[PDB]
């Protein structure tokens, strides 16, 4: 089978995307009724509903014990499409303990909500999207309605379901059906109420759960007009015509071990467009089926046609582990009936797998199905990356392991419980719980991390002479943060849990609700394939090199963790220092560099051995590779949302690190083979390969680039001066980049990825570096402190230098800042493709009517100076460019000697030659 | 109050200023690293007016040729005389050529110069340096040891012995900005990487042939959030106090200062927070006799800030000029204060030290 992919979506930053989080009550009166037990039951998601129109926007809700929840994510383009915040709804009890409570439906450019709490009320809330798009805390209008249309306490509701604005329907365990219409000030209703339950065989063998043989266990809504699909107790399927209030058709399915399968929640139907499916598992056989009937619709009557018998399952799912049908939607392809696809969740306790299936048939009664396959597991890195910390490439010990839940970056609010529980020195909850609520704010977290951590180890002293003992804090460090972590993992191994998924019309993608973890499903990228190590599974699915590549990945697995430390430290040093050596004799000194490790000469020739046996290598390998470039569509983007922005970020960390990884593979292979025997090495029988090896470089150099630049959040409103410009107005790192680089066939996501990768992979055809372009363009607006590590690390280019200059400024650190203005200068002006920095030097030598060599740059730099406040250093460059003048202009002469003027202004006096020795 | 300034020459822009605390015999000599040397003065008790009982006397101008951005006497410094006197100096600086030197002098004849540059030296701008004499057991002049931190993320320890130098490379997880030995214990020293963390560090612990460097605290979270720092609140400053050494204070370019002590029993925070009016591009530089107090500096608009510790100060300024600072540091006795600017340097007296 063919694999699949997941995308997980920390709650922290969706709520960084979301700038404000505004929580509203309704009218509570009525309404039916430590520490480890409370952060269990904190979080959770009873159930999960999403919904989307056809018209415009699209959002998810999250519920909860005692509270209803939910946020913006959309992928459309408009206006503000992209600026978003948070809602949370109070409710005097809970959703109820079921699946009940949600619908979504809308009318014009609204969003109207009807929901059930755990007794016996109704509510009805409408949301503007214009409440969606503000910042603004103020609501003018009447926004809810609670309501008891029919008695609810008779009949207690089972099942809701929505037809329209004013109208909606409930079902009950009795088997009726009752219709809702509300309205401002009014509420008129109907019915299609159903008692069912001889008398002897109804005495004996009595006794069981409720049950009522004309009840219905899922209703669905499809509109041709106003149509309803319906499955009772009986198992009878019955049509339900909306203007009639009353079954149109029924139809005889006669299974007697059937009903005798009962689930709590779950979609036992769902929809395409005009026609639907639904499926019986069949108990433990795990058959299950596709029944997509085909409704035709006549003038006299709604005609019903099923077309299909079953559809088979996949068999992972064993060892008494309980598959569970957790939520299905169908969708065909509008295109042309050629294909439709199903997709389906299945989930046993916490563990979950998702699959879809694809039907290609047009004429064949055959069953023609490509099925996909998904794996949840856990892989604990924990244990092993703890012990050492001895090298300061990242010293000390409790910084790693911060960056080591930051690195995760799928988990959230189990760490906000874990962190104000173990601060809580055998305190309680219930006000150590609203002490959780309080903090909000995600920078300083940290800092509270920190100061907590190190007020619960205690340092115990070596005895020696007013000495410490090192080594205690050690083992005290390590085994702390991990069974805090340990506490971490333990709080995602009862939280990391999926319960339902909606597909969507207006954005044709795969969707999917995880609780309190939204997610997205991908199909396998190349590089995935070739990192799971599919070796055997790759022989299972002109041919030569990927045997290498597998065996190599486990070469490159076979290293320690400070190893890959001295690595990392060795390439950050090999960014900018690299290219001042003679090129071509460091490759023979990385591999002095690689027998430190382990390394056995067995290894090393067992190796060897198949290298010399290799037919040719370079030319198979520089090929092979070079077709891994992927194909970007148009690169022009409309107003883009945040979701597009933060999930790209995490799914790129991802893909990231898994480049990071095949890469330092490749480096590692292509100089653990070109050591020993080096005159054969020059004797060029083999193609040689220091070019390709020069370009793979400087493709590790823009990975770990962007490697680094997805772990600084930083970003802040003190002007707060504000489309995708308001896209950089939020708060997450790396999306720049994402909004930097946002169809004709193929979801947005995907594509709005390619393009980005695509301009990666781009080497000498953009003809310069995607780092200098990014710092370029995003020290613009923000990250001013940020740049500074990262200007520190980008390449040497007249780019980078002007950049290693204006940000060594904004620290006003001058000295260094003037440093770089010195010892570089200008053939770059009046080229436009630099960004909004490049049209002050450009309107400065329009200035004077030409284009100066020199002396006009070294104005910009007087003026730059006034910008700087700093007057001196203008003292210093008005000088240059005073001299260094050779256009002889008039205008220009008179200008140059009047900033001269000026910055003498702020440092002159009477001394005539005093001003004139007085340089650098 | 009191001060008195003294003229730089008027094409000297100065960029640091330092006392020669670290040695006794030339306790009295003031030097200024400008664009194109070393200048040398001299403190001397006139009559004066017992207000400020200290002035300066200009005693010579060591050229060089290049900008001198950070400045360190060695206790090596010594002075003689023939009756006519000859200064013997030993200065650790840093050039425009992103070099570290090693200068000695006699008096302004440079008659030794040691250069570390390069791709042997630091690989970007160097931004502090410190230096130690250590003596053997017998007691000659076995090592002087020079120490360095950078923005090529690396701290450069450089030895050199009576048998030649010894040069030593380590990684610093970012950008090295400030550096200093120990008091009383040349065995351990100081180092204050940007992103805010603080090293404790022992550069005697491998010979001929185990352990990491010794110990690291950080500022960067243990910031109050009474009163927020700010988003970027990187590191300026981290300056050992007291003779034994038994003191750490650190000082954020937010103006967030923080204290450590180092003897009892076990210990589990910061032992004492603050913070400055203002920034302190500067940093912090510690009262060489009141543990307590330390002086801070808002460069751009020309004050000085006295604080204490333990909050004796409830803010005093003692000092305001109506101009930029670009550098400062205490004279030995504890009661004046040298501050350079962008062409004087004033000695003022507090007369509350006294």
């Amino acid at each position: 089978m063919n694999e699949l992919k997941h995308a997980v979506v920390p709650i922290d930053l969706q709520s960084f995307c979301l700038e404000g989080t505004l929580a509203l009550w309704v009218p509570a009166l009525e309404n039916d009724s430590l520490f480890k037990k409370e952060c269990v039951a904190y979080d959770a998601g009873v159930y999960t509903s999403n919904k989307s129109k056809g018209s415009q926007t699209l959002r998810w809700s999250i519920f909860q014990n005692r509270t209803l929840t939910i946020f913006d994510v959309s992928l459309n383009s408009k206006k503000e499409p992209l600026s978003k915040f948070n809602v949370k709804i109070h409710f005097p009890s809970n959703v109820m303990k079921d699946g009940v409570a949600f619908s979504f439906s809308e009318h014009s450019d609204t969003t109207i909500i009807y929901a059930i709490t755990h007794a016996r009320v109704l509510y009805y809330i409408r949301l503007s999207k214009t409440w969606f798009q503000l910042p603004d805390a103020r609501l003018d209008d009447d926004w809810c309605l609670c309501y008891r249309p029919i008695s609810f306490l008779n009949q207690k509701p089972d099942l809701m379901a929505a037809i329209s604005t004013s109208e909606i329907c409930v079902s009950f365990f009795n088997g009726g059906l009752t219709k809702i219409i509300l309205n401002p000030k009014d509420a008129s209703h109907y019915e299609q109420h159903i008692d069912d339950s001889k008398k002897y065989l109804s005495l004996q063998a009595f006794k069981a759960d409720y049950r009522s043989p004309n009840t219905i266990i899922s209703m669905i809504f499809l509109s041709t007009y106003n149509v309803l699909v319906m499955l009772s107790l009986d198992y009878k399927l019955k049509v339900l015509d909306l203007s009639t209030n009353q079954c149109v058709e029924t139809i005889e399915l006669s299974q007697t071990i059937l009903p005798l399968q009962s689930f709590p929640y779950l979609t036992s139907d769902h929809t395409t467009n005009s026609f639907i499916a639904l499926y019986y598992p069949d108990n433990s056989h795990g058959s299950f089926s596709i029944y997509k009937l085909n409704a035709n619709a006549h003038s006299f009557k709604l005609n019903v046609v099923i077309e299909k018998g079953i559809i088979p399952p996949s068999l992972p799912d064993d060892e008494f582990i309980p598959w569970m049908l957790s939520d299905f939607q169908l969708i065909s392809s509008e295109g042309s009936q050629s294909k439709f696809l199903l997709i389906i969740a299945w989930k046993s306790n916490l563990n979950t797998v998702i699959q879809k299936c694809n039907l290609s048939l047009d004429q064949d009664e055959s069953f023609s199905c490509v099925w996909s396959h998904s794996l949840d597991s856990f892989s604990l890195i924990e244990k092993t990356f703890f012990d050492v910390p001895t090298n300061m490439s990242s010293g000390d010990i409790s910084e790693i392991w911060l960056q080591h839940i930051f690195a995760h970056n799928t988990s959230i609010e189990s760490i906000q419980v874990a962190l104000l529980s173990f601060q809580n020195s055998s305190s309680q909850v219930s006000k150590n719980k609203l002490d959780k609520f309080g903090a909000l704010t995600i920078s300083e977290l940290k800092n509270a991390v920190l100061s907590s951590i190190v007020s619960t180890i205690q340092i115990e002293p070596n005895s020696d002479l007013t000495g410490y003992d090192y080594y205690e804090y050690k083992r005290l460090l390590y085994n702390e943060w991990e069974r805090f972590a340990k506490l971490v993992a333990y709080l995602d191994h009862f939280g990391d849990e999926i319960l339902s998924i909606n597909f969507d019309p207006s954005n044709a993608v795969t969707y999917i609700n995880y609780a309190n973890k939204v997610a997205f499903i991908r199909d396998p990228y190349l590089i995935e394939s070739f990192d799971e190590e599919p070796l055997t599974k790759l022989i299972s699915s002109l041919i030569e090199g990927y045997q290498i590549l597998d065996l190599g990945r486990s070469l490159h697995s076979c290293m320690s963790f400070s190893t890959l430390s001295e690595i990392r430290y060795s390439l950050r040093e090999l960014v900018q220092d690299l290219p001042s050596y003679s090129l071509f004799d460091t490759l023979w000194v990385f591999y002095d560099k690689h027998i430190y490790p382990n390394v056995d000469p067995d290894y090393i020739s067992t190796l060897i051995d198949t290298l010399v046996s290799l037919e040719n290598p370079m030319r198979d390998i520089d090929s092979l590779i070079q077709r891994l470039r992927s194909f970007d569509i148009y690169n022009h983007s409309a107003q883009s949302p945040s979701l597009f922005l933060c999930a790209s970020v995490a799914r790129v960390l991802d893909s990231i690190l898994k480049k990071f990884q095949v890469s330092i593979e490749g480096f590692i292979f292509l100089l653990s083979l070109i050591t020993s025997q080096q005159d054969y090495e020059l004797q060029s029988k083999f193609a040689g390969c220091d070019k390709l090896f020069l370009s793979l470089l400087e493709d590790w150099r823009l990975v770990s680039f962007l490697l680094e630049n997805s772990a600084l959040l930083l970003e802040k409103f003190e002007e707060e001066d504000v489309n995708t410009m308001e896209a950089l107005a939020s708060v997450n790192t790396a999306l720049q980049f994402f909004s930097a680089l946002n169809e004709s066939q193929i979801s947005p996501l995907h594509a709005t990825v390619i393009s980005s990768l695509s301009a990666i992979f781009i080497r000498d055809d953009t003809e310069n570096d995607l780092v200098t372009e990014l710092v370029e363009k995003l020290f613009l607006f923000k990250q001013y402190n940020a740049c500074m590590q990262l200007i520190g690390w980008l390449n040497s280019d007249p780019i980078a230098v002007y950049l290693k200059a204006l940000i060594y400024l904004k620290s006003k650190e001058a000295v260094k800042a003037v440093r770089c203005f010195k010892t570089t200068s200008l053939v770059l002006y009046s080229h436009t493709s630099q960004f909004a920095v490049l049209r002050e030097f450009q309107e400065i030598a329009e200035k004077y009517h030409h284009q100066n060599l020199l002396s006009c740059y070294y104005l910009h730099l007087s003026k730059k100076l006034f910008e700087e406040s700093a007057y001196i250093d203008a003292l210093e460059f008005s000088l240059l460019a005073d001299a260094s003048k050779e256009t002889d202009d008039e205008d220009l002469s008179i200008a140059i000697t009047h900033e001269t003027l000026k910055t003498a202004c702020a440092a002159g006096k009477f001394d005539a030659a005093h001003v004139a020795l007085m340089v650098l | 109050l009191s001060s008195n300034q003294y003229q730089l020459p008027l094409n000297v822009r100065p960029y640091t200023t330092t006392w020669c605390s670290q040695s006794p015999s030339c306790s009295n000599l003031l030097a200024i690293g400008h664009d194109t040397g070393i200048t040398i003065y001299c403190a001397s008790e006139e009559q004066t007016p017992g207000s400020t009982g200290l002035t300066l006397q200009e005693l010579f101008t060591i050229q060089t040729g290049l900008p001198t951005l950070h400045l360190s006497f060695s206790s090596s410094c010594s002075y003689s005389e023939n009756l006519s006197p000859v200064y013997s100096l030993f200065l650790a600086c840093v050039c425009q050529d992103n070099t570290v030197r090693l200068i000695i002098t006699k008096n302004e004849t440079i008659i030794t110069q040691h250069v570390l540059g390069g791709k042997s030296g630091h690989h970007n701008f160097v931004n502090d340096i410190d230096i130690a004499d250590v003596y053997s057991a017998d007691n000659r002049l076995a090592e002087q040891v020079i120490a360095s931190v950078g923005d090529d993320c690396t701290l450069i320890i450089w030895r050199l012995t009576d048998e030649g130098p010894i040069l030593a490379g380590y990684p610093l997880s970012s950008p090295g900005i400030s550096v200093q030995f120990r008091p009383s214990n040349p065995n351990q020293l100081i180092v204050g990487e940007r992103n805010g963390n603080i090293r404790i560090f022992d550069w005697t612990l491998n010979l001929s042939a185990k352990n990491p460097w010794l110990l690291t605290l950080n500022t960067l979270p243990l910031v109050n959030t009474c009163h927020s720092s700010g988003i970027a609140s990187s590191l300026a400053n981290v300056r050992w106090i007291g003779s034994d050494g038994s003191g750490i204070l650190a000082m954020c370019k937010s103006g967030a200062w923080l204290r450590w002590n180092l003897f009892g029993p076990k210990n589990l925070l910061p032992n004492v927070q603050g913070i400055s009016l203002f920034p302190s591009l500067l940093g912090a530089c510690p009262h060489p006799r009141y543990m307590d107090y330390f002086a801070t500096a808002h460069s751009q608009h020309g004050l000085i800030q006295l604080i204490n510790t333990y909050e004796k100060d409830s803010n005093s300024i003692p000092i305001q000029l109506g101009m930029p600072i670009v550098d400062f540091c205490w004279h030995q006795d504890g009661s004046h204060l040298a501050i350079a600017t962008e062409g004087s340097v004033l000695l003022t007296r507090l007369m509350g030290f006294t």
